[PDB]
């Protein structure tokens, strides 16, 4: 954990950039700066698709990127605004566990990797179902339930 | 002059393949980028 | 106009068949919670999926 950085605004943060593996993860519809200055300063490849944008970390002075994984079997897992479960394809939580301005918040799993970074998500009345990105064995995906909005 | 003269399509020589090939190529590279497109769409289309 | 008017009678039958194949071939998809229709029989029967 600790290993993320807010993208800071004007006058506050819209959403967070997470460090996996070697990749400096940070959703594409969120818009900012980035607040370590050293990070500002590399080349974002984004893409429409996914939403995302994604840059190679100075791995020569950040060695401290969070493990990440490809397996995500049912169960229970964090996100630092509670306890994500998962069921078929979808995250749900809380109704009001999920806020705006808080989009990119790494989730983890019992052993401490990320499994997937949220878009956003859509209330279902109790839970609400989270737009993930994550990644199988090989390429990354975009789980986007029916309904989902940004945060 | 005992003749006339109309416009170019039928009064290009037959020496005129040097427009065809010029232009079948083009035609041909333009072809294969569309093609590759097509199939680079195809797989997006479907990894979603 | 009578050859005019069964032709077109005969393509409208042949789109009629078609339609009525297209449900009776995915109404199995539909119904079945999951909806794991693949790609190609998507294409194929003109339809999309719920998470595209
Ligand atoms: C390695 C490869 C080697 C191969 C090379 C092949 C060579 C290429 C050759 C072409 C040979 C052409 C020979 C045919 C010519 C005979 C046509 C004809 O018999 O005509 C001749 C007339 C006679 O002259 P005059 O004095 O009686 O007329 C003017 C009257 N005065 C003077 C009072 C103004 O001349 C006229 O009238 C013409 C007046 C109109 C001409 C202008 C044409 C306008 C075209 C515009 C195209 C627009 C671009 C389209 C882009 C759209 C985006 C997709």
């Amino acid at each position: 954990n600790d290993c993320i950085f807010e993208v800071k605004h004007e006058g506050k943060v819209t959403g967070y950039a997470c460090l996996v593996g070697d990749k400096v993860m940070k959703p594409a519809h969120v818009k900012g700066t980035i607040d370590n200055a050293d990070l500002a300063k590399l080349a974002f490849k984004r893409s429409s698709k996914y939403d995302l944008e994604c840059a190679q970390i100075p791995v020569h002075m950040k060695s401290d990127a969070s493990k990440f994984t490809h397996e995500k079997p049912e169960g229970y897992y964090n996100w630092h605004h509670g306890a994500v479960q998962y069921s078929g394809g979808r995250f749900t939580i809380p109704t009001g566990a999920g806020k705006p301005g808080d989009s990119g918040r790494p989730i983890f799993d019992n052993k401490g990797r990320v499994v997937a970074i949220v878009l956003g998500g859509a209330n279902e009345g109790a839970r609400t179902a989270l737009s993930v990105v994550t990644w199988n064995k090989d390429i990354v995906t975009k789980i986007t339930p029916e309904g989902a909005e940004e945060w | 002059a005992s003749h006339t003269t109309l416009g170019v399509q039928d009064i290009s020589v037959t020496a005129m393949s040097w427009v065809q090939k010029i232009t079948g190529g083009v035609g041909l590279v333009v072809a294969v980028a569309a093609l590759i497109l097509i199939v680079v769409l195809c797989v997006s289309f479907s990894r979603h | 106009s009578v050859a005019s008017f069964v032709l077109l009678s005969m393509v409208g039958v042949a789109v009629g068949m078609c339609m009525c194949a297209r449900r009776r071939c995915i109404t199995p998809y539909e119904l079945t919670p999951g909806a794991t229709v693949p790609f190609l029989l998507s294409l194929i029967c003109c339809i999309r999926t719920a998470k595209a």
